[PDB]
C-alpha cells in the first residue's frame, strides 16, 4: 500500500528529486487534515456494529433479500453478509486515515467481483449497502469526514461495479 | 513498498 | 474466512501449523514440502495451477471459491 | 444566624431594555388593581394556578376551591394567594417531597420571583434556612423580600422576567418545560443503573421516508382549472 | 440508483397521493412542491433593492457573521432542525497546526 | 365576557397603549364574520323548540335506559324529561349567545365556568349532552358559512364537554 | 415568535434593503391561501379532543406497557399528564399552523423537551408514536371534503405534515 | 404517601422541630387500630377474585347496556370485560393499600389524583364504580371493627366518585 | 417520604398484587415493637440538646483547628452554623427513627450534602467525627434503663446505628 | 463587597492577629490619598454621559459595523443596549475606585460577562475596543487641572487604569 | 463589612446610579473622624495584652463561683481561664478592628451575628463578658476625641450583649 506521504515520495522519488514547493504543499495538506481523520477514525471505531446495524436496518431488511430465495434467507448467510459489510467499514477507515485508496486496490477489490459473481451474491444490494454505511457513517463523523469516507465507499461501490 | 516500478515512470 | 477475519494471521498460521493434517503428515521434524494430493475434488489441478505458477506471476485468483452447490 | 453573601452574576433581569411602546411578547399582567369581573377574575385565578403549579397536575383533586372564594370576595391579596397556596399539602405531596432539598430552592425562586438562580453559592445558603425553620419561614423570605415587593407588588402573580430580548425569538425555556417536578440527581440517588434512553421505535413499514424530485405527490397543486 | 429496486420492500414507495403524507416529508429543496421549500412555506426569492446609501456612508462588507436574528428565523438554531450545524464540528475546535506552542 | 372587541382591548390595555392598527384590523374581521354569524342566530333562534325536542329525544333513543330507569337523575317521570328539555335548552341558547357576540364568551361565562361539579354531583354523565348537541349539529338545518359557524361553537361545546 | 411575514421582513430588515415587488407577489400568494388555512385549524380545533383520545387509545392499544404497572401511564395522575401532554403538542401545532412559521413551536414546546422526558424517565420514542398519531388522524380530518367549498389543498397538508414530523423530531 | 407517621413527621419539618409528645401520641393511635386493619387486609387479600367478578356482575346487571352497547368504552367484547374487572380490580388493591397503610394515602396518591380527566376523557361514568364498589361494600363479609375499616375505605372511594 | 408500611405497599404496587399473610404477619411484628420504637424517640427527643453540645466539646476538644483562627468553626457565626448542622443531622435521625424507613433521612438530610461541604470548603470527614461523637451518645442514652420498665432493645438499638452509619456514611 | 480597609481586616482576621503598627501607618497613608480619590470619583462622575457618548462616537468611526445593517448596533434599541453597557461598565468603575478594591466591579459587572455575549453573538473584542476610549478619555480628564489645586496623582491615575484593564480583561 | 464607604456604594447600587455629591461627602465624614480613630486604635493594640488579663481578672473578681464552680463551662481548670483570656482577647480585636474600619462592620460581621446561639448553647452568661466589657471601658486609658471612640464601640459591643 501507500499513504499519501508515500505517494509524494514516490513521485519525488521516481523523478529523481529532491522535496520541491509541490510535494511539502501535499504534506501541509494532509498534515492540515490529519486530526480531522484521527477523530473520524476513532468515531468510526466507536461506533462500528451500530453503523453496520443501521446501515443494514435501511438498506436490506424486510425485503426480498432476507425473505426466503434471498441471499440473506439462512442465519449463514445473513452473518456472512454482516462479516463483508464490516471489512468494507474497516478497510474504508484505512483508506481514510491513509488518505490513498491503495489499500482497496490491494486488499479489497482485487478478485471480489469474480467471488461475488462466482458465489451468487447480487452486485446491487451489496452497493446499497455500502451507500448506507456512507450516509450512517457521514451522519456519525460530520460533514468534512463524511465527504472524505464517502469518497472511499464510493471508491469500493466503483470498484464493485 | 515506497519504491515502485510503474513503466509510466 | 471467519478465522482471517476473526482475528488475524497469527491465528490463521496457528490453526494452519497446528490442525492435524499438518501433525499426521510432518510432525515435529519434517519441513513442509508440495504434494500432489489426489482425493478430494481439485485438489490435484490446483496445486498444479499453483506450484506452475512463480512468485508475483500473476494477482489473479488462482481458486477464488467453488461451484454453486445445490442445497446448503 | 443570617444569610450566606452570594456573589451576584449578571442576567436580562437586570437591564433597563428601553422599549417606548411595548412588545407584543411582554406577559399578561394580571392585577387586581384594574378590576376583574368574573371571568377576569376566572382567568387571574388560572393564571396563578399555571404558574405557581405547572401546566400539567392542575386538573380536579389538587385545585384549592376555598382560596377561589375567598379571593373572589377580596377577602385575600394575590399575594397573600400565591402564598398559602405554595403551602398547600397537595403542592407539598407533588413537589416538595420528591425534590432534594437544594432543588426546590431551585424551584421556587423561578416560580416565585421569575429569574434564575445566580449561583450555586445562593442555592445553599436558601437550602440550609428552609430545613431549619421549615418550608414556611422560607416562603416568607422570598415573598417578604423586596425583590418581591417592588416587581410584582402585593397584586400580581408572578411570571418569567424578560425571558425574550427584543427581536430575538430563541428565547430561553420555559420554567415548567426547563425544571420539571423530578430531577435526575435524585434519581441518582434512590434508582440503580437506569437506562436512559429508548432505542428508537422501528417498524417494517417506514413511515419516515423523504419524497424525492421526481415523485407526482409534489406536483398537486392545481385543479382541472385555474 | 439510490431507489430500492433490487432489494424491493413493498412498503416503500413513491408519494403518489396526498394523503400519506404522514409517512414522510421532504428533507431537501430539490424534494419540493412546486410552489413550496423543504419546510411548509412559500417560497421566496430573497432578492430586493438595497437601501442606496451616501459616497461618504463606508461601503457594505461581505464577510460579517450574519446577524444571529436571522439565523433563528430561518430555525436552524434549533437542535431538531435538519440543517443544524454542531459546535463540535467548527473547525475552531481544531489545535491550528500553524501555531506554534502546539 | 370574553369578546373579540374586549379582548383586543385587554391586550393593549395591558400594553398600556393607544389602540394601533393591529387591533383594528381584528375588530374589522370581526365585522365582517358577524353577518354570516347573524343569519345563523336568526335562524337557530327561529327553530329553537323544534331543535330542542328532537335533541332531547335523540338523547333518549341513544341511551334508552335514561326512560326505563327509575331515579332521580334519570329521565323516568315528567319532571325528569322537564329537566332534561330544560338543559337541552340552556345548551342551545348559549350558542346562540355565542353566535351574537361573536367568540366564546357567552359560553365560557354562563355555562363552562364550574360545570364540573355540577355534572359531577348531580350524576350527570356528559356523554348524554355530547348526544343532544350532535343532534344540534346535525339538524339546524343551516348552509354555508352560516353551517360553519354554528357548527364552530357547537363543536365547541361538545370539546368542553368531551 | 414570527409569522410568514415577520420572518419575510426581518430577513429584509438584517440585509436592510426594501422588498421587491416579487417578494410583494409571493406574499399576494400566502394570502390567497389564508383562507384555506384558517379552514385547516378550524378543522383541527373544532375536533381535537377526539384527536387526542383515539390516539391516545391507538397508544396503549399498540403498546400495552405504558398503562401497566411500572409503566410512565400507570397512574391515574400519570395518565392525565400523558393526554395533557399529547393535548399541548397539538396545540402548538395549531399555533404554528395559523402562524405559517415554525417559531413558536420552536420556542415554547419544543426547546430542552427531550431533556425534561430525560429527566422524568419518560420514554420519549413512545412519544414520538403518540405524534405520529395525531399526525395520522389530523391529515385524515384536514382532507376532509365536508361543510367545505372545492379546492386543492396539497401545499398546505404538507405544511402540517412538516410541522408534526418537527414535533416528532424534537421529541426524541 | 399520606401516612399517619409522615404527618406526625411533615408538620414537625414545617415548625422546624423535633418530634413533641403530641405527634407520638399520634403514631400510638396508628400502632393500635393498625390490628384490625392489618386482619381485614387479610381477608380482603383472601377473597379478592370473588368479589372482583360479583363486583364486576353487579355492575352489568345494575346497568346492561354497557353489555348490549356496541363501542369501545362499553363492556361489549371480550377486551371491555377484561378492563371492566381490570378497573375494579384496581380499586380493591388500593383499598388494601389503605389498610396496611393506615391512611388514605395509596388512594389519594396513586388512585384518586387526577381521576376527573381520566373518567371525563375516556367517558367513563362514575355511576358505574360507584355500583361496584357498593356492592363490594356489601359482600366482603368482615365484621366487627375490622368492617368498620373496610367500609371506611371504601366509602372514601365512593365519596371521592360521587 | 416512606414508613415502612408505605414501604411494604410501594413495592407491592410496583409488583401490582396483594400482599402474603408472611408480610402481614411481619407488620404484626413491627407494630409490636412500636411502642420500644416510641420510647426510644421520646429518649433522643428528650435530651437532644445536651447530645448536640457534648458532642461540639468533644469534638473540639479533639481537633482544636477549627476553633482556631482561619478553622471553619473560628467566627462566631460559623460556630452558629456548625451547631445548626449537628442539629440538623440529629432531627432527622429522629425522623428516620420514627419511621422505620430511611427515606426521610435520605431525601432531605443527605442528598447532595457531600457537595455542598465541597463548595463551601467545610471538611466533610471531620462532620463524621461529628456524627460518630452523637451516636456514640444517643445509643448510650438509649440503652438506658431509667423511669422505663424492663425488656430487650438489641434490635432497635441496631437499627439506630444504621441511621447513624447513614449519616456519617453520605457527608464523606 | 469590600473596601481597602475591609480587604486588611479579612486577611488579618483570616490569619486571626492584630493589625501592627507598619499597616495602620499604610492606612494613615491611604486616607492622606483619600482627598484626591474623592476629587477623581467627582470628576469621573461630573463628565460620564459625554465620556460615554463621545467613547462610542470614537468606536463607531473607527469601525462602521457595529452600526452596519447585520451589525450589532443596527436597531435604535440595540444601539440603545450598547451605549447602556458602556454606562454600566463606567458606573462600576466609578464604585471601585471610591472602594480602592476591585470586589464590587468584580462581583457585579464582570461576573459572566463573558459568556453573555457568547450567548448573544455580541463580539466581546469591541466591547474591549469601547473599554479602552473611556479609558484614555477617562484619565484625559482625570488629569485635568481645572479648578482644583495642585499636586501629584500618579499612583490614583495608575489605579483607575487598572480598574479598566480589568474590565477590558474580562469582557473578553 | 458594614464600612461607611461600602454602605455609600450599596446604596448608589441599588438606586442605580452614579455616587452623587452626597455619599462622597459621606466618605469624606469617614476620612476626617478616620484620624482619632486611628490613635485609639494604636494605643488598644499598645496596651493589649494588660487589657486582657485586667478585664478577666475583673470578671473572677466580680464572680467568684467561676474559679470556684467544677465544670467545663466554668474557668477552674488552668484550660478554663485559657479559654476565658482567649474569648476577652476576642473582644478586644474585634473592637480594634472596628476603630480601623471606620464601622460596626467587623464586630456585626465576626462577632455579633449568631452569638446568642452560642451564649446560649454553651450556657455563656452574657453578664460575665459585659463586666470584662466595663473593665476594659474603665481602664484603656484614651483621652479626648479617642476615648470617644473606643467608648462608643465598647458600649456598642455592651449593648449587644445586654
Ligand atoms: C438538609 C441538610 C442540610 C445540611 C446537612 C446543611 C449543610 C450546609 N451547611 C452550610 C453551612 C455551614 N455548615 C457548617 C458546619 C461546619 N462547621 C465546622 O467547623 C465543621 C467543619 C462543620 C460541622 C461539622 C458551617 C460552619 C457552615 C457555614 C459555613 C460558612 O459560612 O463559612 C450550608 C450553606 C448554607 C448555610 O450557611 O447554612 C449548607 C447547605 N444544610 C442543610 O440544609
Ligand atoms: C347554566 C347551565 C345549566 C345546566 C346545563 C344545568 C345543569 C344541571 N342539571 C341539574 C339537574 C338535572 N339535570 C337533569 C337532566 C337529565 N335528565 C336525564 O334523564 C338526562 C340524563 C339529563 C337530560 C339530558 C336532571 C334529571 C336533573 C335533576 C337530577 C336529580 O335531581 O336527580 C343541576 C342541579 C340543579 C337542579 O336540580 O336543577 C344542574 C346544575 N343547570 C344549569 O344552571
Ligand atoms: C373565521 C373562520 C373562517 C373560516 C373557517 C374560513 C372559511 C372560508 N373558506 C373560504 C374558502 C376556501 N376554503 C377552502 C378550503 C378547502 N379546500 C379543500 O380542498 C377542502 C375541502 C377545504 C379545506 C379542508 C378553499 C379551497 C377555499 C377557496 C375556495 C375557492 O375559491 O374555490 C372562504 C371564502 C373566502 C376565501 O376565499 O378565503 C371562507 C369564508 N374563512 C374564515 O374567515
Ligand atoms: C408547554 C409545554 C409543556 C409540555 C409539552 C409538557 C411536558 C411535561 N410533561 C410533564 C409530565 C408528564 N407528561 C406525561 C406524558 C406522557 N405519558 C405517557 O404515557 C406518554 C409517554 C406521555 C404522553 C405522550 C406524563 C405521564 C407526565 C407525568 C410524569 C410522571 O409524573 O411520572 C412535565 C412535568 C410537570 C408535570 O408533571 O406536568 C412536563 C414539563 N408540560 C408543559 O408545560
Ligand atoms: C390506576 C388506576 C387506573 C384505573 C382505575 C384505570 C381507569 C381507566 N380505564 C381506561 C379504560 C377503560 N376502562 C374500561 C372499563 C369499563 N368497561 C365497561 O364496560 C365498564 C363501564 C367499565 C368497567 C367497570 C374500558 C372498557 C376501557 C377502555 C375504553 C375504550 O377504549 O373504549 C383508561 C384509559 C386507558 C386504557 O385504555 O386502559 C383508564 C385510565 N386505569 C388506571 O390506570
Ligand atoms: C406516645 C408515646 C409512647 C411512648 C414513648 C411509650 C412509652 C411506654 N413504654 C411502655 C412500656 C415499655 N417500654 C419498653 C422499652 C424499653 N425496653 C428496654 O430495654 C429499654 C430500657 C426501653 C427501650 C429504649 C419496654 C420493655 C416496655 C414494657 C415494659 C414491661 O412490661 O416490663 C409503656 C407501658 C405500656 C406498654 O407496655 O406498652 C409506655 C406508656 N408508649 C407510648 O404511648
Ligand atoms: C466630599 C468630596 C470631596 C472632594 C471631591 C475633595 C475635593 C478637594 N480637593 C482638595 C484638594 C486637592 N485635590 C487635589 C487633587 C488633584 N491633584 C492633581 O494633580 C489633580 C488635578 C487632582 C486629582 C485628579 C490636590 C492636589 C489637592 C491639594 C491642592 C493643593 O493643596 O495644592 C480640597 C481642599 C482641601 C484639601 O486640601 O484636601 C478639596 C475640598 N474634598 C472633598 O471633601
Ligand atoms: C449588570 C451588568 C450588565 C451588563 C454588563 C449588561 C450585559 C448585557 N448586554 C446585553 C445586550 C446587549 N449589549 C450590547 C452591547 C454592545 N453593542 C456593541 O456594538 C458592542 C459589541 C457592545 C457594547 C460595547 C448590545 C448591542 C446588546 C443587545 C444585543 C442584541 O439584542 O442584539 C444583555 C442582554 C439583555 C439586553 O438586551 O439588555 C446583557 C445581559 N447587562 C447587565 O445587566
Ligand atoms: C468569634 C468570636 C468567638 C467568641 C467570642 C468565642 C465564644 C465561645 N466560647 C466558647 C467556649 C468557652 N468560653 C469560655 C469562657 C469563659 N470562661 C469563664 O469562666 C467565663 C464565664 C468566660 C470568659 C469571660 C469557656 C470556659 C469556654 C469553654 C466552655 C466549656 O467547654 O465548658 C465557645 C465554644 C467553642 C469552644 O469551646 O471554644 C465559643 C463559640 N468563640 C468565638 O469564635
Ligand atoms: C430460518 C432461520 C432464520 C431466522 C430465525 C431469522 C431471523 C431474523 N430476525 C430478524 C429480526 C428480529 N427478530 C426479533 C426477535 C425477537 N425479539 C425478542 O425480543 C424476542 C426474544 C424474539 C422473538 C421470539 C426482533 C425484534 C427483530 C427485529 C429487531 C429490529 O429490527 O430492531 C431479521 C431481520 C430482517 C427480517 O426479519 O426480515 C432476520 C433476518 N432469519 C432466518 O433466516
Ligand atoms: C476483505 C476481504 C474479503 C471480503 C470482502 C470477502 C467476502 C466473501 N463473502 C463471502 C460469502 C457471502 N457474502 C455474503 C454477502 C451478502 N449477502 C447479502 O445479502 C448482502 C447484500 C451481502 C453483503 C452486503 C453472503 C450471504 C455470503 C455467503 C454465501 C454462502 O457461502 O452461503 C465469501 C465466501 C466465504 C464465506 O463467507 O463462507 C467471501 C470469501 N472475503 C474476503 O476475504
Amino acid at each position: 500500500m501507500q499513504d499519501a506521504i508515500t505517494a509524494v515520495i514516490n513521485t519525488a522519488d521516481v523523478q529523481g528529486k529532491y522535496l520541491d514547493d509541490n510535494s511539502l504543499d501535499k504534506l501541509r495538506g494532509y498534515f492540515e487534515t490529519g486530526e480531522l481523520r484521527v477523530r473520524a477514525a476513532a468515531t468510526i471505531a466507536a461506533n462500528a456494529a451500530t453503523i453496520i446495524k443501521e446501515s443494514v436496518a435501511k438498506a436490506l431488511l424486510y425485503s426480498d433479500i432476507t425473505r426466503p430465495g434471498g441471499n440473506m434467507y439462512t442465519t449463514r448467510r445473513y452473518a456472512a453478509c454482516i462479516r463483508d459489510l464490516d471489512y468494507y467499514l474497516r478497510y474504508a477507515t484505512y483508506g481514510m486515515l491513509a488518505g490513498d485508496p491503495s489499500i482497496l486496490d490491494e486488499r479489497v477489490l482485487n478478485g471480489l467481483k469474480e467471488t461475488y459473481n462466482s458465489l451468487g451474491v447480487p452486485i446491487g444490494a451489496t452497493v446499497q449497502a455500502i451507500q448506507a454505511m456512507k450516509e450512517v457513517t457521514a451522519s456519525l463523523v460530520g460533514t468534512n469526514a463524511g465527504q472524505e469516507m464517502a469518497v472511499y465507499f464510493d471508491y469500493i461501490c466503483s470498484g464493485l461495479s | 513498498g515506497y519504491g515502485a516500478y510503474s513503466y509510466i515512470t | 474466512n471467519q478465522i482471517l477475519a476473526s482475528q488475524g494471521q497469527v491465528s490463521f498460521i496457528k490453526t494452519l501449523v497446528n490442525s492435524i493434517e499438518y501433525t499426521a503428515l510432518f510432525g515435529k521434524n519434517i519441513v513442509p514440502y508440495h504434494r500432489f494430493p489426489t482425493l478430494p475434488a481439485a485438489n490435484f489441478p490446483n496445486t498444479q495451477k499453483l506450484y506452475n505458477s512463480l512468485l508475483k506471476q500473476s494477482t489473479q485468483i488462482i481458486v477464488p471459491s467453488f461451484g454453486n452447490s445445490v442445497g446448503n | 444566624i443570617p444569610v450566606l453573601n452570594y456573589s451576584l452574576s449578571t442576567q436580562n433581569q437586570r437591564v433597563y431594555s428601553f422599549e417606548y411602546l411595548p412588545n407584543e411578547e411582554q406577559p399578561k399582567c394580571y392585577t387586581t388593581d384594574n378590576l376583574p369581573a368574573a371571568i377576569e377574575m376566572d382567568q387571574i385565578i388560572w393564571a396563578a394556578y399555571r404558574q405557581i403549579f405547572s401546566e400539567h397536575q392542575l386538573l380536579s383533586s389538587t385545585r384549592q376551591p376555598f382560596l377561589e372564594s375567598q379571593l373572589r370576595f377580596n377577602q385575600i391579596t394575590v399575594k397573600d394567594f400565591i402564598k398559602g397556596l405554595i403551602l398547600s399539602d397537595a403542592f407539598r405531596y407533588l413537589n416538595y417531597d420528591v425534590n432534594n432539598n437544594y432543588r426546590f430552592v431551585e424551584m421556587c425562586i423561578q416560580r416565585i420571583l421569575g429569574r434564575e438562580i445566580y449561583n450555586h453559592r445562593e442555592k445553599l445558603a436558601f437550602a440550609v434556612i428552609i430545613g431549619s425553620q421549615g418550608l414556611e419561614a422560607f416562603i416568607d423570605l422570598l415573598i417578604n423580600s423586596e425583590e418581591y415587593e417592588d416587581n410584582f407588588g402585593d397584586n400580581m402573580i408572578p411570571y418569567q422576567r424578560r425571558r425574550i430580548i427584543a427581536q430575538r425569538s430563541k428565547g430561553e425555556i420555559p420554567f415548567n418545560l426547563k425544571t420539571p417536578r423530578l430531577g435526575k440527581d435524585f434519581l441518582y440517588k434512590q434508582g440503580m443503573p437506569q437506562l436512559l434512553w429508548a432505542g428508537p421505535v422501528h417498524r417494517f413499514r417506514p413511515q419516515e421516508q423523504s419524497p424525492k424530485a421526481g415523485d407526482p405527490a409534489l406536483f398537486l397543486s392545481m385543479v382541472q382549472d385555474l | 440508483d439510490k431507489t430500492k429496486g433490487h432489494v424491493n420492500q413493498y412498503y416503500v414507495d413513491k408519494f403518489r397521493i396526498a394523503s400519506d403524507w404522514t409517512k414522510g416529508t421532504p428533507k431537501t429543496q430539490a424534494d419540493a412542491v412546486l410552489g413550496r421549500t423543504f419546510k411548509g412555506a412559500v417560497l421566496v426569492p430573497t432578492e430586493g433593492i438595497p437601501q442606496e446609501f451616501d459616497p461618504a456612508i463606508a461601503p457594505r462588507d461581505n464577510t460579517v457573521d450574519p446577524d444571529p436574528r436571522i439565523a433563528e428565523s430561518e430555525g436552524e438554531v434549533y437542535p431538531w432542525d435538519i440543517n443544524y450545524f454542531d459546535p463540535q464540528f467548527l473547525p475552531s475546535a481544531y489545535s491550528d497546526v500553524n501555531d506554534p506552542e502546539t | 365576557m370574553k369578546t373579540p372587541i374586549t379582548e383586543a382591548i385587554a391586550s393593549a390595555d395591558s400594553q398600556g397603549r393607544f389602540l394601533s392598527n393591529a387591533e383594528l384590523q381584528s375588530i374589522t374581521g370581526r365585522y365582517q364574520r358577524a353577518s354570516a354569524s347573524l343569519e345563523a342566530a336568526k335562524q337557530l333562534t327561529g327553530n329553537a323548540s323544534r331543535l330542542i325536542t328532537g335533541a332531547a329525544q335523540a338523547v333518549y333513543t341513544k341511551f334508552p335506559f335514561v326512560t326505563q330507569m327509575p331515579g332521580p337523575t334519570y329521565a323516568s317521570n315528567a319532571i325528569g324529561k322537564a329537566k332534561c328539555a330544560r338543559d337541552i335548552g340552556y345548551y342551545l341558547r348559549m350558542t346562540t349567545y355565542c353566535l351574537v357576540v361573536g367568540a366564546t364568551g357567552p359560553m365560557d361565562e354562563y355555562l363552562v365556568a364550574g360545570l364540573e361539579e355540577i355534572n359531577r354531583s348531580f350524576e350527570l354523565s356528559p356523554s348524554w349532552y355530547i348526544a343532544a348537541l350532535e343532534n344540534i349539529k346535525n339538524d339546524h338545518g343551516l348552509s354555508g358559512q352560516a353551517a360553519n359557524e354554528a357548527n364552530t361553537y357547537l363543536d365547541y361545546a361538545i370539546n368542553v364537554l368531551s | 415568535m414570527l409569522d410568514a411575514f415577520a420572518k419575510v421582513v426581518a430577513q429584509a430588515d438584517a440585509r436592510g434593503e426594501f422588498l421587491s415587488n416579487k417578494q410583494l407577489n409571493s406574499l399576494e400568494t400566502m394570502i390567497g391561501e389564508g383562507n384555506k388555512r384558517l379552514d385547516i385549524v378550524n378543522k383541527i380545533n373544532s375536533n381535537a379532543s377526539t384527536i387526542v383520545t383515539n390516539s391516545a387509545r391507538a397508544l396503549f392499544a399498540e403498546q400495552p406497557q405504558l398503562i401497566q404497572p411500572g409503566g410512565n401511564a400507570y397512574t391515574s395522575r400519570r395518565m392525565a399528564a400523558c393526554l395533557r401532554d399529547m393535548e399541548i403538542v397539538l396545540r402548538y401545532v395549531s399555533y404554528a399552523m395559523t402562524a405559517g412559521d415554525s417559531s413558536v413551536l420552536d420556542d415554547r414546546c419544543l426547546n430542552g423537551l427531550r431533556e425534561t422526558y430525560q429527566a422524568l424517565g419518560t420514554p420519549g420514542t413512545s412519544v414520538a408514536v403518540a405524534i405520529q398519531k395525531m399526525k395520522e388522524a389530523s391529515i385524515a380530518l384536514a382532507n376532509d371534503l365536508n361543510g367545505v367549498p372545492l379546492g386543492d389543498c396539497s401545499s398546505l397538508n404538507s405544511e402540517l405534515a412538516v410541522y408534526f414530523d418537527r414535533a416528532a423530531a424534537a421529541v426524541v
